[PDB]
């Protein structure tokens, strides 16, 4: 499965 | 055509402050909860900064916010502090189906305006476990925390998690078996707190996450 990363903010 | 404020009024903006790092994202209120990704806790000695239609309520420290994390899923619940205005209780959740048609329900807070959006109707399905659901629905960095909701029954499944490195898949946490009991049902809680994480990479569901795009 692919590498993902969370998608929260700065 | 299906009303989603009675959901997007319910979306908080969730901003963590600790050891001079932030963590900005969104989550859920129901009663005196508040549903939001586990990875808002990357670090945990701090502040939360919480702003949704009824205002901004700040926490001093999030070390003894009672939270109740859902196993091997990017899911928490956040028990607010006593003097917390309440959310109200009608939202319904539930897994999400083979077949679902879905759609994500946004909300956006600015200066001296807001504004929130569902999004049109596409397909999705489970990514090896069923932890991590994959979708096409256009999310951006910092929405993560925004429920993806059923089209047949207005249900809200699953909530955004993140992205491959080309954005080109994108990925919501499912909503776990037995949750809307999770809720209501305070022999089924299980309270801790000053619980964080401690790399910016994790392996959940089958993928492994990063906090942030390398």
């Amino acid at each position: 499965t692919e590498n993902l990363y969370f998608q929260s903010g700065t | 055509p299906r009303d989603y404020n009675p959901i997007s009024s319910t979306i908080c903006h969730l901003t963590n402050e600790s050891d001079g790092h932030t963590t900005s994202l969104y989550g859920i209120g129901f009663g005196p909860f508040i549903i939001t990704n586990k990875h808002l806790f990357r670090r945990n000695n701090g502040t939360l900064l919480v702003q949704s239609l009824h205002g901004v309520f700040k926490v001093k420290n999030t070390t003894t916010l009672q939270q109740h994390l859902i196993d091997g899923r990017d899911m928490i619940i956040i028990r607010m502090p006593k003097d917390f205005p309440p959310f109200p209780q009608k939202l319904k959740f539930r897994e999400p189906q083979r077949e679902e048609r879905i759609c994500l329900v946004t909300t956006n807070f600015q200066t001296k305006s807001m504004s929130s959006m569902v999004s049109d109707t596409s397909c999705t399905f489970p990514s090896s476990d069923g932890i991590f659901w994959k979708h096409w629905i256009q999310t951006k960095d910092g929405q993560a925390g925004s429920p993806l909701v059923s089209t047949r029954d207005g249900f809200i499944v699953g909530i955004h998690s993140a992205s491959n490195f080309t954005n080109t898949n994108n990925y919501f946490t499912s909503v776990p078996k037995n949750f809307m009991e999770l809720l209501t049902n305070q022999e089924a809680q299980q309270w801790v707190s000053g619980w964080r994480l401690n790399a910016d990479s994790v392996l959940w569901g089958g993928h492994k996450v990063f906090m942030s795009k390398p």
